[PDB]
């Protein structure tokens, strides 16, 4: 799977859309994934929640005329769901974060 | 089901608010304890169906800055996004 920061990165500016490994959290839901159990890798084997409209509520990221943001998990294997994201906008600009959402640092 | 309480008057601060979510909720030693943070605890974390009783939200309003405000909304974003939320202001 790509799920790296640079993995996903590379993949997100080469062709403008997540590696095949995501879903988005409702179509896990809909395929069983019961968050609180941490049972993506049962119902969902090998992928990870991502591409999810990600709203930015505490403002940290750039805001532009336009420009929506979504988010990925990165370094996701199985279990609970980790501290680590990556954050890419409508105009791809990519930004990460390892201390869930406190903060963030571009990448591209 | 699940069930958090809050007591607002006890708040100290907004800090202190999302730490007692943070114990209320069973959430990660990670937490960002910040609103998008709490935002993805709610929608890929959360043990559902979940009631909330927030007391005295008023209370809570004024020992947190206004913050408290913000925080509520994110409960009722979530549910309005579908989650099975239960919301108590008494």
């Amino acid at each position: 799977v790509i799920n790296t920061f640079d993995g996903v990165a590379d993949y997100l500016q080469t062709y403008h859309k997540l590696p095949d490994n995501y879903i988005t959290k409702s179509e896990a839901q809909a395929l069983g994934w019961v968050a609180s159990k941490g049972n993506l890798c049962d119902v969902a084997p090998g992928k990870s929640i991502g591409g999810d409209i990600f709203s930015n509520r505490e403002g940290k990221l750039p805001g532009k005329s336009g420009r929506t943001w979504r988010e990925a998990d990165i370094n996701y294997t199985c279990g609970f769901r980790n501290s680590d994201r990556i954050l890419y906008s409508s105009d791809w600009l990519i930004y990460k974060t390892t201390d869930h959402y406190q903060t963030f640092t571009k990448i591209r | 089901m699940k069930k958090a309480v809050i007591n607002g008057e006890q708040i100290r601060s907004i800090s202190d608010l999302h730490q007692t979510l943070k114990k209320e909720l069973a959430l990660p030693e990670y937490y960002g304890e910040n609103l998008d943070a709490l935002w993805d605890a709610l929608t890929g974390w959360v043990e559902y169906p979940l009631v909330l009783e927030w007391r005295q939200f008023e209370q809570s309003k004024q020992l947190t800055e206004n913050g408290a405000e913000s925080v509520l909304q994110v409960f009722r974003e979530a549910k309005a996004e579908g989650a099975d939320i239960t919301i108590i202001l008494s």
